[PDB]
């Protein structure tokens, strides 16, 4: 069903669209700002901030699809551009979070050492190959328009209800190395900063507290707008693969799989502001431009 | 021209009181932390108390706690020290430094042997 | 004169690549060593360990030692040739990583100059964000002193009399109680100056050290990580 | 000893600056003013130069 | 006897405060109140010279007002091609605590120093073609602030030694010592006719030197504090000095007073550098609070505001042409403004 569960997922994403543009702006304006102070997170950021702005530019065509109900009445090329921009900008945003873990991680927990991975030049050549590898590895289905048909129906896109062979697999890997992966990653990152921290003599406790609290809302903040999408991916491509006959649970779950997918948006107001607006140094840089 | 002139000491018997005046000049005697310096014979510059523009802020050295008093008349532009139950020991000739700088939570060069802004002196001599 | 105008652009661009090579090989280097400034009185004792490290580590006016611990490069520089007079040429060190200052703990009659002279960096507009690593020096000597009991603290100190010593002390195993307030008592002077000011930019480490002492490159590459890590955290957006 | 040679060098000091003619101050603000309007014009922070012959 | 030295020096003080006060027959202020005044001086950072990896203690200008050599604490000494923001030299200093810099009216050579207490030159127009040091001037017992060529083979250098020196380059000797000041020398500004100059010290005072004769003909007071910028009128008859009181004032030297005080009550911060405009009408003075002030001299009314520095303003200066004034500051960066 694309006309069933079409209530929730539009508003959300005219919310999106509404709130995370002019903030995802103002998180592009900051991380300039810390570039030009030579700062390798700018980088990072800026490029994350780049990718939310990309699937928030996109999302206005998905609201007139809501709007035009029926099937992609764009086109098929069109539908395949937005899938892509639709199911790739949110493992660019976590591949570009788990970045700015392991930068903060080497700049916390090893203050001293690899000088040479934190620099604007490295995180540049970083930031590129993010974006190629993301890139390359999931134009599969632009590349192969076969690929394409056997994921997304070339009628109304989203996902081929009726889930294909070797598409299960590809599911199975996306939830194992586009979400698992950078997650735990981000994870251990925050799990040695919070370590360092704690060994700082410097920092009061008011401020490891702070910390923490800063650290646990960005590896939790992720997990609520990604896992249950990628729980509902995964639990549907594992069923299919051992049990193919379930008809009943795929049709009940799929309006799970249509609201988990509106879910995963809100990554794109999440980062802006938990990356740019909670700190008072970027609110600062914002206040002043 | 900064001029820092200090006058009150002379001779006065142990358990004596002297009060160590400093008619400033040559600047506005409010933006400046004032201190009292005094140089023992035979000893090097040794300070004993300061001021902050205001009259909050009031440090003394160990030796002179609870008995100097120091204070300021921002309108007079003087600077006091009232010096009771005088020690042997506070035989000195006493300047009356100011900071190198207005408004300014730091005094560098205060001690200095020499200091732009320190003032002749005044000798204290208790026997 | 085009043709020629254009020969000297191209010897004017080559010259700028071969600079600009060569400022970010410098700019390498530059980031990779820590600058350290060593203060202190006459009395302090900076030289012995300057020299604690130059003798057992890597080792006109201005003494310089560059010792590595850690694989980390530090640069120490004592500055000696100049006056009594330091309120123009300690702006010099707005950069530096740590203030090494050192203080003769054992001589009593100097220590209000040493807290002076503390206060003076702490509340200094260029040195507001600085952090020093305190070194109370001689220690040996301070723990002679006060078993001699000729000289007392008070006298110098009227507020050592009502001063307890604090529970998160950690005595030596064979250290007498009077020594350890007396020792705590001075870091306390500092500390209550440090702690005055300075908000969260600054940090003051204070260490206990003696002639024999050879743990202070440890101690200053340690501080030192603390003082870089906190400078992470604000530049890393974490703070 | 070396004090009152420092003083003796402070006095002669201020002997010598103390014999020096000054002019009045009124005249030294009209020589100042003088070169202030004489070299206005040949000023290019002052009078805005054209950008045709700025080299910045 | 000390008190009768100090009683004769209070009346030769009271007999020429009363000659100062004789002579001052009207104000600055007065005689410009006529005066048009200058308007709203806009300059924009036409070029900003990236390169420099620590703070920028110094820079100065070439006479050509096209070359430009810079000084900071990373033991760099660059000389940029204003025009093109083109590096000619980077030189490697000895010891990277500079706190002055220096260019010859006729190149060839660039001398620096600081805590090191030794004025170096460096021959650039060299015949094998690199920059290598020339003389190592050790004489100072204190940090240089500032040095300054007369010439080739003669340079005057201020040091914290309360003294200024008149070296002799090719036999590295002090042909004159300039003593009488009572605290740390910040800045000399050499006089057009290269006849005199004067030193402003940490003693709130400013003294012209003769620099043939060897003695201070004259002593500016009127300062508060320590003065940190010192520079002559156009024609050698008055100069500026900055202090740390936030003021700067405009001494004559034939009249021996300050003539008028450029202050405002929003100013405490103190002031770095001070440099005139080719005409003398604008006074470009560097400040504390990341930003550059231009004054009108003859009125001490402001102009403009040169606010482009993220760290303090510590070196200021205009071309030998008028056309543009250079702003180095703790930021590593330096711009030209126009």
């Amino acid at each position: 069903d694309s006309r069933v569960d079409h209530l929730f997922p539009p508003s959300l994403y005219i919310f999106v669209i509404g709130v995370g543009l002019p903030t995802n702006c103002l998180a592009l304006w900051a991380a300039y700002r810390q570039v030009q102070q030579r700062n390798e997170l700018g980088v990072y950021l800026m490029n994350l901030s780049i990718a939310d702005l990309l699937y928030i530019c996109t999302l206005p065509l998905w609201v007139d699809y809501f709007l035009h109900h029926d099937n992609w009445i764009h086109g098929p090329g069109s539908c395949k551009l937005f899938g892509f921009i639709f199911y790739t900008n949110i493992y660019i945003s976590i591949a570009f979070l788990c970045c700015i873990s392991v930068d903060r991680y080497l700049a916390v927990a090893h203050p001293l050492r690899f000088a040479r991975l934190r620099r604007v030049k490295t995180a540049v050549a970083v930031s590129s190959v993010v974006w190629a590898t993301e890139l390359g590895a999931n134009s599969a289905p632009l590349f192969h328009d076969e690929l394409f048909r056997d994921r997304y129906n070339h009628t109304f896109c989203f996902e081929k209800f009726p889930m294909e062979g070797w598409v299960a697999w590809m599911n199975l890997y996306r939830v194992f190395v586009g979400f698992l992966f950078p997650w735990a990653l981000m994870l251990l990152s925050y799990r040695g900063i919070l370590r360092a921290v704690r060994g700082s003599v410097s920092t009061e406790r008011q401020e490891k507290a702070k910390i923490k609290r800063l650290a646990l809302s960005l590896i939790a903040i992720v997990l609520v707008c990604f896992a249950p999408y990628h729980v509902l991916l995964l639990s549907r491509s594992a069923i299919y693969l051992g049990r193919p006959w379930d008809c009943g649970f795929e049709e009940r779950v799929f309006s799970a799989y249509h609201s988990s997918l509106a879910f995963t948006s809100l990554n794109c107001v999440a980062d802006p502001i938990l990356y740019c607006l909670v700190n008072e140094g970027a609110r600062s840089d914002v206040a002043k431009a | 021209q900064v001029q820092l002139q200090e006058s009150g000491g002379g001779l006065v018997q142990p358990g004596g009181s002297l009060r160590l005046s400093c008619a400033a000049s040559g600047f506005t005697f409010s933006n400046y932390k004032m201190n009292w310096v005094r140089q023992a014979p035979g000893k090097g510059l040794e300070w004993v108390s300061d001021i902050s523009q205001s009259g909050a802020s009031i440090s003394y050295t160990g030796s002179v706690k609870g008995r100097f008093t120091i204070s300021r008349d921002n309108a007079k532009n003087t600077l006091y020290l009232q010096m009771n139950s005088l020690k042997p020991e506070d035989t000195a000739v006493y300047y009356c430094a100011r900071c190198p700088a207005p408004f300014t939570r730091d005094c560098f060069d205060v001690t200095s042997t020499t200091y732009a802004y320190r003032g002749q002196g005044t000798q204290v001599t208790v026997s | 004169k085009t043709e020629d105008q254009r020969n000297e652009e191209k010897a004017q661009r080559e010259a700028n690549k071969k600079i600009e090579k060569q400022l970010q090989k410098d700019k390498q280097v530059y980031r990779a060593t820590h600058r350290l400034l060593l203060l202190g009185a006459d009395n302090s004792g900076k030289s012995t360990i300057v020299k604690q490290m130059r003798i057992l580590h890597g080792g006109s006016g201005i003494f310089e030692t560059k010792f590595q611990v850690d694989k980390v490069n530090f640069h120490m520089f004592d500055v000696g040739g100049q006056r009594d007079e330091r309120r123009k040429w300690i702006q010099c060190f707005n950069d530096v990583t740590a203030i090494i200052f050192v203080v003769d703990s054992s001589d009593y009659n100097r220590l209000q100059e040493a807290l002076n002279l503390f206060k003076s960096i702490w509340n200094n507009r260029w040195l507001r964000t600085i952090s020093v690593i305190l070194f109370l020096n001689k220690q040996d000597l301070l723990a002679e002193k006060v078993l001699a009991g000729k000289s007392k603290i008070e006298d110098y100190f009227p507020e050592f009399a009502r001063y307890t010593t604090p529970e998160d002390a950690t005595p030596e195993p064979g250290e007498d109680p009077r020594v350890t307030r007396a020792k705590y008592f001075i870091r306390d002077e500092f500390l209550r100056i440090s702690t005055a000011s300075g908000d969260g930019r600054h940090y003051c480490y204070p260490h206990f050290t003696c002639a024999v002492d050879t743990e202070n490159a440890r101690r200053i590459f340690n501080d030192c990580r603390d003082i870089i890590q906190r400078m992470h955290l604000r530049q890393y957006e974490l703070l | 000893t070396a004090s009152i040679a420092q003083a003796r060098k402070l006095v002669e000091q201020l002997k010598m600056e103390a014999n020096i003619d000054r002019i009045k101050v009124s005249k030294a603000a009209a020589d100042l003013m003088a070169y202030c309007e004489a070299h206005a014009k040949e000023d290019p922070l002052l009078t805005p130069v054209p950008a045709s012959e700025n080299p910045f | 006897e000390l008190d009768q030295l100090r009683q004769e020096a209070e009346q030769l003080k009271n007999q020429i405060r009363d000659a100062r006060k004789a002579c001052a027959d009207a104000t600055l202020s007065q005689i410009t109140n006529n005066i048009d005044p200058v308007g709203r001086i806009q300059m924009r950072t036409r070029r900003t010279l990236r390169g420099h990896l620590a703070k920028i203690y110094a820079m100065h200008w070439g006479t050509d007002s096209r070359l430009l050599v810079s000084a900071s604490q990373d033991g760099k000494l660059i000389i940029w091609d204003s025009y093109t923001t083109n590096k000619v030299h980077a030189i490697p200093l000895r010891s990277s605590w500079v706190m002055t810099c220096a260019y010859a009216p006729s190149g060839n050579y660039v001398a620096c120093g600081g805590l090191d207490n030794i004025c170096s030159i460096y021959n650039l127009k060299t015949r094998e073609g690199n920059v290598r040091v020339s003389r190592e001037l050790a004489g100072h017992t204190g940090y240089l602030s500032c040095c300054r060529f007369l010439d080739d083979n003669q340079i005057v250098t201020s040091s914290g030694d309360t003294t200024c020196a008149l070296w002799d380059i090719e036999t590295g000797q002090q042909t004159t010592t300039f003593t009488g000041h009572t605290g740390d020398v910040m800045s000399l500004s050499l006089a057009p006719d290269t006849r005199l100059f004067v030193s402003g010290a940490c003693d709130a005072s400013a003294k012209l030197w003769d620099v043939r004769e060897g003695m201070c003909r004259q002593t500016f007071t009127g300062h508060e504090s320590d003065i940190n910028a010192i520079c002559f009128f156009p024609n050698g008859n008055a100069f500026a000095t900055g202090s740390d009181d936030a003021t700067c004032r405009l001494f004559d030297l034939r009249a021996d007073q300050e003539l008028m005080t450029y202050s405002h009550d929003n100013i405490i911060c103190g002031i770095t550098s001070v440099s005139f405009s080719k005409s003398g009408r604008l006074l470009l003075a560097g400040y504390d609070d990341f930003n550059c002030n231009v004054w009108d001299a003859l009125k001490a009314d402001r102009a403009g505001v040169l606010a482009g520095h993220d760290n303090r303003v510590s070196c200021l200066g205009v071309t030998d042409d008028g056309m543009a004034v250079a702003t180095g500051s703790w930021d590593s960066f330096l711009k030209i403004w126009n």
